């Protein structure tokens, strides 16, 4: 997709974002992400010959603060992405009635198959 | 009859939870084939608000008199 | 990416460049000044392919 | 002895929290709960339900 | 090379490339493009050696000449209409040098022939910052101009990139040369998908910036050029076995890893297209290209070869070089197989 | 005058028996051998066993089956009870179709 | 030059022969100048008579087998009159591959080429007469 | 089945911070648990599946295989001690986990929805076993055996990507429901067959046909037991679900293409039969008896018959059984003698009185004794395929006839007759090894008693 | 104990896991005000 | 077309072609890259000057003084290359060998 809010370049989130549900507590992406989190403190106290799971526990607690608020931000972003690209579609929709035909649905007791039975 | 009791979903609830997924997998499919139709015809036409690649910013066009009339 | 930093901070550092009808230094005119105030006017609020159509 | 050796115990809190994730989907995915055409009888007698 | 100095003119790369980034107007791209080459040939010969001096000779050679044949596409665009934006272009004669000077910079086929000669001899911080710079800031380009550029152009130099990056893979038995290839391999896939989708492309871009910085952290790791080394660094340190083998799997392009969101995903949005014969045909020599990090991976940690000794002198030293972000873009390049919607962040 | 090698001739063979002939399959621990004794001939055939064999023994009636069996002694009453042809062909409506004619 | 195998592909198919044969030997005279051009860029055949000679054996051996397979081709279509198989080409295919191993006076290496060389230019006839598009929508 | 998936991602933690001498036990009980929490789940009733909110469905076409690969993780694993007892606490723990991330991902694979996530488990279950055969292979080339697994199983599966996204984008979402009921026959075009091609190639590849059946034999005389088991059981008849998943759709043209794979399949099975007859390197016998009988399931895989489907899942399950038992009596010997070579290793008879109960069942168990479920299978694709054609049953007898000959040979060889009075150091059996063979066969035979369960969904 | 002629680290300074853990609770609550501003917002809104 | 801007054209491919093909000496290769900056300068200042768009006149002057430091870092590098050999041909960088 081109802009379409090429207008405001950076803008991160408009006012248009301001209308959908952020991401909730606990889902499941962002608990991923949690455990992403502590996977990359478990490797840091691994890489330094440092006990693992030991002696680092505050560059685990900031690790897990770390991805969890920048996937928090990546998760709002995303979701207003789909959001407006379902809306556009949906503009688009109902913009021109005539290139979308609604097919009218036969029933199954005129449509003919060819069968080819198998044996 | 106590396993089936204490241990395995209703017929009713299975059926219903089949019956649930398929409306919603119903829905993705439709709309999946929206998609891919509302890109194929807006790359066709060019009028819808996607495929519009940036032209000219005309804002700083300025029409104020020249040195030469014959411009 | 196109990013136009220039646009959100409100500083035309680079637009004043760009074409013919712009801002020659003293108020003088291009050789093809009206020319480019046409397809300019036709092709502002435009995708770019209906452009050349 | 809980909190001297927990190693044994792990897993079934696992299967016991994934239990209850099934059932936190089941009344998520609660739609058509009287409108299939087979299954379709009075909401009776007990208290509006009929699976959960 | 004081520290200030060094910190100039590492700024002076990152300014060039935020003006390859910022502008709407040619010049400034090109001088963008021509800063960049002026800072980044001091990045190199940070040591004394000639190896250093002769690949600097060839890679300001040829980058130089690209950066002249860009500059005759934008003199002739200006012969024809004459605008500085950065749009849809008005000449295919110009389209075309465009392409082919942005063919030689970022490495291409007939073009790649300064590539592992740039990275044999210089250091790895040297070839760890030009590979993710100079694959990384005529992407920028490309994307503002796709609009107007014939579809062989680019689609030859993909095909023919990632197949001569794969056959040359196989038989180098050093490192540099092993990334500089799977670099072209690379360049080719994140140019193939530029006129359908290039989200895709600049998604690629991300991923293979993350996956070779985690390759070049984790060899200036430890001072090795050869094999031999890796499988002596399998006998002094065990983690980076282990983490050799996970970033070499995800170079390699597994699905439960994180190397092949971008594969896939490029081969979802070309195949919405009618090209079925082209994706099935890149995509074995994607599995190729993999082979040599096989032979890579063997000789690091699925098999121990014979070490020589003084690591009973060196046990006592733990590995206390510097690294740059090692555990944070390793688990961003390895565990990021289930965010796929990740795909519309970029746009 | 060349070797090529340095390392030691290893192994040898470390026989289970001839230290714990009492003792069970693996390894030299003589404790938690009898505790692994018990975890797989308590778990793999005392509780797990015999009672997926009693659990297969009888379950529910697997892909409808006595149901199936029932239903067809009724439907088969019936259809000797109203003297019509039992399983007459056409399970869609003869009526109910539409060919394509020529 | 895309003129010129869209010239390939303006005979039907059918047979107005010598002039399909002369198409193929056009093209395969065409790609062994490239490939000799290549060969005497990136060699230095030291010198400018050697590198006459292999420019010549090259361009000679690709034309040999665009004449080949052209005859093949002819011959094979004029014969069994079917334009919906490519097994005409399959048999073209091999054919170009087994004199190509006879220029090349190797045995398993021309095997190699009609199974390899057989298959493609099948697959080159099976997908145009479906038809599969060349490198391209380019749209959505 | 998340209820299944969430505790085997809390027991792979606990055997990394599990301490010495207690790995062992923890992983084993708590497996167990798990083939019990396995045995939960079969409820599959009458008419449709089991579904389970969009990823999770399941149908005896994998219940059974669930079942068995839960069931066969524990006997894996005990398996897998006393080759590696020597090493290192860390290296043990990583194989353990190892195995334990191979099984989720197994279990991944079969309880699939759409085709495009059974693709992603499929080279899933690709991965691990590479680094388990090639670090553990214990021989001087597992190189060569990792290297041609990975390379025939990538460059075979990976055009199927493609045309399962082409599936996509043709007609919707790719739920296994919907392409019950949005499909539409595709006639005889030729990018239909190339299609068809292309998955049943990757498929082919992935059983493996005879045409790249050399894939196979390295790989499993270059194999730890474990990656053994899991290679040969649990990766062929993975393969052959994939096929049962995907052949719903495109019915009226594999008449046309099918004749070529059908008679290469049968060929090989009476040559392969024929060649797991007089080669040395015991272990191998078995790896070429895997692919014959993968040969007679692909055989009845696609001459499409409801009989055909039943003795296909039958034959897929005994084999899967017998076979990962066979393989862990050929490690017993190995263990013994310290040869993999068939000739040194002989006697047995006097030596050993009751071992050799368990190789002669084993062996009458893959000869299709007719209360094995082997002679089920076998029976109900004989009488598909004399239904298909009516003069290829001289190829099935044939077959018959030389699969008992070489398993017997197998038997009475090695394990008839005369020790050659220089072993000298073999020890009675441990109670381990005897755990294992009675934790193989007492479910067989206890499943050859009521045997309704294991057929497929045209029950 | 047991060193010689200086341990060079492993008894840490107290800036670094103070300006650590300030500025990781300091983002914790940046985004439960965040999240609550945001709830807010959409019920505000809708 | 303005008949000029065929030589002008016509000198640019040659220059280019002198560029690609060279014998020995680089620092001849340094002097085509300032003869092909001399001819895009010369088509570039006719261009704008046939435009009369005198408001960019930037590319004569900045197009040549980037070139000419580009041309200087150039002279430079062939310092060095001939401090650290005999001479600067093309022969004697045959090694560090691809
Ligand atoms: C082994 C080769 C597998 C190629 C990939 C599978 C596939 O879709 O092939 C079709 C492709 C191309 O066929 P196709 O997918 O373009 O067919 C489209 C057909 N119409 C136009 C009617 C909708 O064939 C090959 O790649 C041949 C090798
Ligand atoms: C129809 C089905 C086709 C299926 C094709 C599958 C791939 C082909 C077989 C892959 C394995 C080949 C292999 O392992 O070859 C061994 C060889 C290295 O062995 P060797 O030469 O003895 O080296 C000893 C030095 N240590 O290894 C090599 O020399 C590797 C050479 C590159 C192979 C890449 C894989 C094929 C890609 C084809 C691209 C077109």
């Amino acid at each position: 997709m081109t802009g379409r809010q090429a207008r405001a370049p950076l803008q991160f989130l408009p006012d248009e974002a301001r209308s959908l549900p952020p991401p909730k507590l606990t889902d499941p992406r962002l608990a991923y992400i949690g455990f992403l989190g502590y996977c990359s403190g478990l490797i840091d106290n691994a890489i330094r010959r440092r006990p693992v799971l030991s002696a680092g526990l505050h560059r685990q607690f900031l690790y897990i603060t770390s991805f969890v608020f920048v996937g928090y931000y990546l998760l709002k972003r995303q979701d207003y992405m789909y959001a407006v690209r379902d809306h556009d579609m949906f503009s688009y929709i109902k913009s021109h009635p005539e290139d979308f035909p609604e097919k009218d649905k036969k029933t199954y007791r005129e449509v003919f198959e060819e069968f080819h039975p198998v044996r | 009859r106590w396993i089936a009791r204490t241990f395995f979903d209703a017929p009713e609830k299975n059926y219903e939870r089949t019956m649930a997924i398929l409306q919603i997998e119903s829905e993705k499919a439709e709309l999946r084939l929206k998609e891919l139709e509302v890109r194929r015809l807006m790359r066709a036409k060019g009028d819808g608000p996607w495929f519009q690649y940036p032209t000219i910013d005309k804002a700083l066009i300025d029409h104020s008199p020249k040195a030469t009339p014959d411009n | 990416p196109f990013f136009d930093v220039q646009k959100k901070l409100g500083v035309d550092l680079d637009h004043w460049m760009t074409i013919q009808s712009a801002e020659q230094p003293h108020r003088i005119p291009a050789r093809c000044h009206a020319f480019e105030k046409e397809w300019i006017e036709c092709a502002h609020g435009i995708g770019s392919i209906r452009a050349e159509k | 002895v809980v909190r001297d050796h927990w190693i044994h115990v792990l897993v079934p809190v696992g299967f016991v929290f994934g239990y209850y994730l099934d059932r936190k989907n089941d009344e998520k995915l609660a739609a058509f709960r009287n409108k299939s055409l087979l299954y379709k009888r009075e909401l009776k007698p007990n208290e509006e339900v009929t699976w959960k | 090379m004081n520290p200030i100095i060094l910190i100039i003119i590492l700024m002076t790369v990152m300014l060039g490339t935020i003006i390859v980034m910022i502008s709407t107007h040619w010049l400034l791209i090109w001088i963008g493009f021509e800063m960049n080459m002026l800072a980044i040939i001091p990045i190199m010969m940070k040591k004394h050696n000639p190896r250093a001096t002769e690949a600097s000779t060839k890679y300001f050679l040829t980058q130089s000449t690209a950066s002249m044949l860009l500059m005759m596409a934008i003199i002739i665009n200006l012969m024809f209409s004459g605008q500085w934006t950065v749009m849809k272009l008005f000449n295919p004669m110009a389209s075309m040098l465009m392409t082919m000077a942005l063919a030689m910079k970022l490495g291409m086929a007939p073009f790649h022939f300064w590539v592992p000669e740039v990275t044999q001899g210089i250091p790895l911080s040297s070839g760890l910052i030009l590979l993710t710079w100079q694959k990384l800031a005529p992407m920028s380009v490309l994307y503002q101009i796709l609009p107007s550029i014939n579809l062989d152009l680019i689609l030859t130099l993909s095909i023919l990139s990632i197949t001569i990056g794969g056959w040359g893979g196989l038989n180098q038995t050093q490192l540099r040369k092993i990334m500089a290839y799977s670099s072209i391999a690379h360049m080719g896939w994140m140019t193939a998908v530029l006129l359908y989708n290039p989200t895709m492309t600049l998604l690629n871009l991300i991923i293979y910036i993350i996956m070779t910085s985690t390759m070049f952290t984790l060899f200036m790791a430890n001072s090795t050029t050869t094999t031999l080394s890796l499988s002596h660094t399998w006998n002094k340190a065990p983690i980076m076995t282990i983490l050799v083998l996970i970033t070499l799997l995800s170079m390699g392009g597994l699905p439960p890893l994180s190397g092949f969101m971008p594969k896939w995903m490029i081969i979802q949005e070309m195949t919405k297209n009618d090209s079925i014969i082209l994706p099935t045909l890149m995509a074995i020599t994607a599995l190729l290209n993999l082979y040599f990090y096989m032979r890579l991976t063997y000789s690091t940690a699925l098999t121990m070869f014979p070490s020589t000794n003084n690591m009973k002198m060196k046990w006592q030293f733990p590995t206390t070089k510097r690294m740059t972000l090692l555990p944070t873009m390793t688990v961003l390049s390895t565990m990021l197989l289930p965010l796929t919607p990740i795909l519309s962040i970029l746009e | 005058p060349t070797l090529r090698w340095q390392e030691d001739p290893e192994p040898e063979d470390e026989n289970l028996y001839e230290k714990n002939p009492d003792s069970h399959g693996y390894d030299k621990d003589p404790a938690v051998d009898v505790w692994n004794m018990r975890v797989v001939f308590f778990f793999g055939f005392s509780i797990v066993l015999v009672l997926g064999s009693t659990f297969v023994a009888y379950l529910p009636d697997y892909r409808m089956q006595e149901w199936a069996r029932r239903e067809a002694e009724r439907l088969v009453k019936y259809r000797e009870a109203h003297g019509l042809p039992l399983m007459e062909s056409n399970c869609f409506d003869p009526s109910k179709i539409q060919l394509p004619e020529d | 030059a895309k003129t010129l195998l869209h010239q390939y592909w303006d005979i039907p198919e059918g047979t107005e022969c010598h002039r399909k044969t002369y198409a193929a030997t056009s093209i395969g005279g065409a790609s062994g100048l490239v490939v000799s051009a290549y060969s005497v860029a990136l060699k230095t055949p030291t010198s400018f008579l050697e590198g006459v000679a292999r420019t010549g054996r090259y361009t000679f051996t690709a034309a040999a087998i665009g004449a080949i397979f052209g005859l093949t081709s002819c011959i094979s279509a004029q014969v069994r009159e079917k334009p919906d198989d490519p097994l005409n080409y399959l048999i073209g295919g091999c054919a170009g591959g087994l004199t190509l191993g006879a220029r090349t006076r190797s045995y398993g290496i021309g095997a190699a080429a009609c199974a390899y060389m057989g298959l493609t230019a099948a697959l080159v006839k099976m997908g145009q007469l479906e038809g599969w598009k060349v490198f391209a929508e380019p749209k959505v | 089945m998340l209820k299944y998936i969430i505790p085997t991602m809390m027991l792979m933690p606990l055997t990394w911070l599990s301490k010495n001498s207690m790995i062992w036990i923890n992983t084993t009980l708590h497996s167990l648990l798990i083939s019990l929490t396995s045995l939960l789940l079969l409820n599959q009733f009458g008419d449709n599946s089991l579904n389970f909110s969009l990823t999770f469905f399941s149908d005896s076409l994998s219940t059974p295989l669930l079942i068995l690969t839960m069931w066969l993780l524990p006997l894996m694993l005990m398996a897998s001690q006393h080759h590696l007892s020597k090493e290192n606490l860390a290296r043990k723990k990583l194989f353990i986990s190892m195995l334990i991330l191979l099984q989720l991902f197994l279990i991944m694979t079969f309880t699939a929805t759409e085709l495009i996530f059974f693709y992603i488990m499929f080279e899933a279950t690709l991965v691990p076993t590479l680094i388990i055969i090639t670090r553990w292979g214990n021989q001087t080339e597992r190189l060569n055996a990792g290297l041609y697994f990975l390379f025939y199983t990538l460059a075979g599966s990976l055009p199927l990507l493609v045309a399962l996204i082409y599936i996509q984008n043709t007609m919707g979402s790719l739920n296994f429901l919907i392409l019950q009921y949005w499909v539409q026959p595709m006639p005889n075009s030729w990018s239909n067959t190339f299609m068809w091609l292309a998955c049943m190639m990757a498929f082919m590849v992935k059983m493996p046909l005879y045409g790249l059946h050399l894939w196979l034999p390295k790989a499993h005389v270059e194999a730890p037991i474990a990656g053994s088991m899991v290679l040969a059981a649990i990766l062929l008849k993975l393969g052959g679900y994939g096929m049962m998943r995907i052949t719903l759709l495109l019915n009226p043209i594999t008449d046309f293409m099918a004749y070529p794979f059908i008679m290469l399949s049968l060929w090989g099975m009476i040559m392969t039969s024929s060649i797991c007859l007089r080669q040395t390197d015991l272990k191998s016998l078995i790896a070429y008896s895997s692919v014959s009988h993968m040969a007679l399931v692909i055989v009845a895989i696609l001459i499409q018959t409801p009989w055909s489907y039943m003795g296909a899942t039958a034959l897929m399950i005994a084999h899967g059984l017998t076979s990962s038992m066979l393989f862990c009596l050929a490690n017993s010997n190995y263990e013994r003698v310290h040869s993999r070579t068939m000739i040194l290793a002989r006697g047995l008879q006097t030596l050993l009185p009751l071992m050799a109960a368990w190789w002669l069942l084993a062996s009458l168990t893959n000869l299709a004794l007719p209360p094995s479920i082997n002679l089920i299978g076998e029976l109900f694709v004989v009488m598909s395929t004399f239904s298909w054609s009516n003069i290829t049953i001289i190829l099935m007898g044939l077959n018959m006839v030389i699969t008992a000959l070489y398993s017997l040979y197998m038997l009475i060889t090695t394990q008839r007759g005369k020790h050659t009075h220089h072993i000298n150091n073999i020890l009675p059996s441990f109670t381990r090894e005897n755990a294992l063979m009675s934790l193989h066969m007492l479910p067989l035979l206890l499943l050859s008693l009521n045997p309704k369960i294991i057929l497929g969904p045209l029950y | 104990k047991f060193y010689i002629q200086e341990p060079p680290h492993g008894s840490p300074n107290w800036l670094k896991v103070g300006l650590t853990l300030g500025t990781s609770a300091f983002l914790w609550i940046y985004l439960i005000k965040q999240h609550n501003e945001d709830v807010l917002e959409y019920k505000r809104r809708n | 077309m303005s008949l000029v801007y065929m030589n002008i054209m016509m000198a640019f491919t040659v220059s280019l072609t002198g560029l690609l093909m060279y014998r020995s000496h680089l620092m001849s290769s340094l002097l085509c890259l300032e003869g092909m900056m001399l001819s895009l300068f010369i088509l570039a200042t006719l261009m704008i000057l046939n435009s009369h768009f005198t408001l960019a006149s930037m590319m004569p002057i900045i197009l040549l003084v980037f070139a000419a430091c580009e041309a200087a870092l150039g002279l430079s590098l062939l310092v060095m290359v001939s401090n650290t050999y005999g001479t600067d041909y093309v022969q004697n960088l045959n090694l560090l060998q691809c």
